[PDB]
């Protein structure tokens, strides 16, 4: 499914068809990323399960070589980073960065802290490292400076944000999508229909209340205007 | 009105807690 | 059943006979799919039982020859993979692929995780092996270099969309069926009246809600319009 | 009991007497044959329960041979299949193929995914086998060229769709019996009333409800027209 | 109104608890 | 309004629950 | 998501849309920050949790070296101290200060009454210390006279005040963001919801209560006015 | 409205049920 | 409306069982 | 209306039910 | 209307019957 | 109407009765 | 009307039981 | 109307006594 | 009217003994 | 009115306090 059935199927339940509406398609997809998010970990936290093929997307990243700190000679080796800022992940799936070939290459990813110290062990000097900095770029480590040529991989994640994702989709054999609503939507059926109740739900009171219609240079909320 | 960003999730953790008090019965015995 | 008796039979419980109704048929089929999936999750995960033949459904697959990454010598191993896009499947199940002989052939079917490291034992170095990528398609992947002669497979599985893999469906010895409303739903009778009732309570209230029925340059919904 | 009468019952109870009814005895046919899978499962899911005699049909089939995939030499041996596709039975009974002697003969069915590896068993070379393949039909299998000579067998198990066995019903001493209404109803007495009880609660709703009765180019439900 | 596409799911999930606090008393005795 | 296709498998589901919680505590005993 | 996303999402479920409006975003912004600090404390201070990297922040410091007490020869080591007040911190993730490379160097942030006596084991000698003082500012200590040529340091923590340190935070690529509503809330899309609910609400109530509207030179709440 | 034939078999499930639970407590001891 | 041919059943089953729970609990003890 | 010739001897029949499970903890201790 | 010829007995009966299970619990111990 | 004089009664029949219960738990241990 | 002459006294005496059963449960143990 | 000088009280005595109840099953174990 | 200075407390200290009672069942066994 | 600040503690904190009771239940058990 795209973003465009569940935008619709959210604005038809409410029957929010004028354009003269207070809540837009834009409050409905703020409200549907949200709600994928907070559904995903209610139901893949609590204990490890299986995540299905449906709640994942993959990111396409270009790469490039960044001092550790700034041009000085002993300010440390260089990383590779990404040249925009990736989304950040959710940890409950199995995020993944592939060399474009999601079934060879080995590119771990791991967390900010663990990276600080990785591949001392010998025989994990030429394995790449992965983690999203707190400057929100995804920074790649190892000890084996051939890793330094590396110009593009694709991250395979169940990211927190699906619109930041989606925006940041690998192109498709057809070409790119360039509308977010001809995108799909990043969850499995059987959790359509739970967020499609919470989002109606949340936005079903608030469709019918009153505003402060009368411009008179006063708050007329109280009144019930 | 209507809202259920606060009561699914503490639904959802009751019935975790009941998921977890069910399992922690769970035993294979031993002595045959 | 076909798609058309459900479909119908929801309509006409809801009485959404005029032509001049809010809800079409349309929202009905995403309702009724969104919904299969939804039950079947929710009856055949939390403990392993038998699915009925019902639940199960066919596509036909044709599969291409394509590189790893791209068009170099140290890229790796050629795979195949399917020319269309496959759906995505559902953990509860059997899901098999088979070279149009449902009781020959052994193409297993697994995990996109374990099908980078698989073959290397001796006697599983002739399985032909399958995994929903990324990317959206189904690649294939084996030791036997036979493999890649293969030219046309199909697959059963309990989909996540019954639609898309409607699409998709195998040419009956009749022919092919142009609508998908005279195609068969993928659901055991025995799960129907639950599916009903809960897509009919999705769209009773929302069957007698108000509209913004004034064209004033106005939101009338908290009015009851 | 036979269709007309459970189908009147249900109308009579409804009083949808009128030619001009929105529900069809059509409806009645329906709903009756999804709830008795319904509650079929219901009753024999749980844990295993001596099944009545009532709860079961058989059909008759006509075999043909086939090939297993196409004219091809190394394709593997042929099958035989039933002319027509088959209705899918419950797993809940005691499904059984016997060569127009329930008493006689040993075929027996079993599911698709043993009867994939059948017959190595030196002693079990000569057992047919039977299952329903993806395709719709019965596929026979065996490790014995008699079997290929079979030209009728019928099948008695408790059919998912009571419709579409009863149209696949074995001819009677007198003669078939056209019309569908005349065949006799598959389930035991005291699933009878718990069944009425279903249908009649599931269309008394609707029975009441308003319609989109105004021609007028408008949806006409909010106004509860 | 109406939809109980979170009622279903936690009813069902009610009794998939109860249903393994059931299982998980069953035993297999010895000493005959 | 009035449908059961849902509520009738929910108690037969708590009932089949019951069921199994009576049918585990039987037990044939020894040392007589 | 940015501030402004929230922010105007608060006030589009509150409609609280007319610039003649009694409560402002401000109000909003407010209630947004302690709710966002309320709901954090809430979910990782009953047991140990993941935290996301989106619940944390950064900000830039810069170091000047001050007298313990004051100028004297007897008063005791100098310290390092940001040179602007330090928001709080919550004791729920991993707070981590860093020379502007997150993956590079040690320098441990501990707790205000620890950091008295620290240093005295011979290997803990070279490592540099902080902890909030009472003053309001991250001071800094160690053995090694080093220390104190140390200019400018980065702080990553879950803090206190999500505004306090989206203001003090660290420069971008492109440049410092001028408003705090284009700056990126620090709370993860699965306690969102669930922060809107709790601040909706909060000002559901207050919006419709009735205010002392006249100017008479009393008290017109008792009257309902 | 009213009709019984899913409300009887429920009761008499539920007392087969709680029948089985008070007959499963039964023994015949030992130990004179 | 008024008939009890049906709620005086299910109230003797009832209390039958209440009645067998009762009992099932007797023993006649040793060891003294 | 009123007629009480059921629900008396269904009340004197819980409390019998519940007297005779009173009774039938009562123990006469031992080893002393 | 009032009358209590009956309740009155049956409330009796209910404290006889927590009378007799209380005083069920009292034991006189050994082993010291 | 009012009066108090099988209400009182039967208050404070109850309340010795779980008086009598809570007593009947106290032991003075021994084995130390 | 109001007067709490006689429920003052039975909440007390009410709470005094819930009293003596939760000091009852309190115990020195042994066998260190 | 209202004072709650005694609802404060018998409140406060209620979480007393369930006060009591908890710390009256603490235990610190041993035979390690 | 409104106020909550009494029933926070009151709430606050049955949760208080409901955590003295969760906490106090916590064992780190021993014989492996 | 409205406002959940404190309920949505008390709920969370009542939560706690039974997934703590779930948990202190668990063993890993010994002799096989």
């Amino acid at each position: 499914m795209t973003y465009n059935e569940l935008i619709y199927m959210v604005l038809d339940e409410l029957k929010l068809s004028s354009d003269d509406s207070y809540y837009t398609p834009d409050h409905v997809i703020f409200l549907l990323v949200k709600y994928r998010s907070f559904l995903l970990k209610q139901r893949y936290s609590d204990i490890k399960k299986q995540i299905p093929d449906s709640d994942y997307q993959s990111i396409c990243l270009d790469l490039i070589e960044v001092p550790a700190i700034s041009g000085e000679p002993c300010e440390g080796s260089s990383y590779l980073r990404s040249k925009n800022k990736v989304p950040t992940t959710m940890m409950i799936g199995n995020p993944r960065v592939y060399p474009m070939d999601f079934y060879q290459g080995e590119i771990t990813y791991i967390s900010r802290d663990r990276m600080r110290y990785v591949g001392y062990n010998k025989f994990l000097r030429n394995i790449i490292y992965c983690s999203k900095a707190p400057d929100g770029y995804l920074y790649f480590k190892s000890w084996n400076p051939q890793f330094l040529h590396l110009e593009k991989v694709s991250f395979n994640a169940i990211f927190e944000d699906a619109k930041e994702a989606s925006e940041m989709a690998c192109p498709e054999e057809n070409g790119t999508i360039c509308k977010l609503e001809d995108k799909e939507f990043p969850i499995e059926d059987a959790l359509v229909p739970p967020l499609i109740e919470l989002v109606v739900k949340e936005l079903r009171g608030p469709e019918y209340s009153p505003k402060d219609e009368d411009n008179n240079a006063k708050d007329d909320l109280p009144d019930a205007r | 009105f209507g809202s259920g960003a606060i009561g699914y999730e503490f639904d959802n953790r009751y019935l975790n807690n009941q998921e977890m008090s069910a399992v922690a019965k769970q035993r294979l015995t031993s002595l045959p």
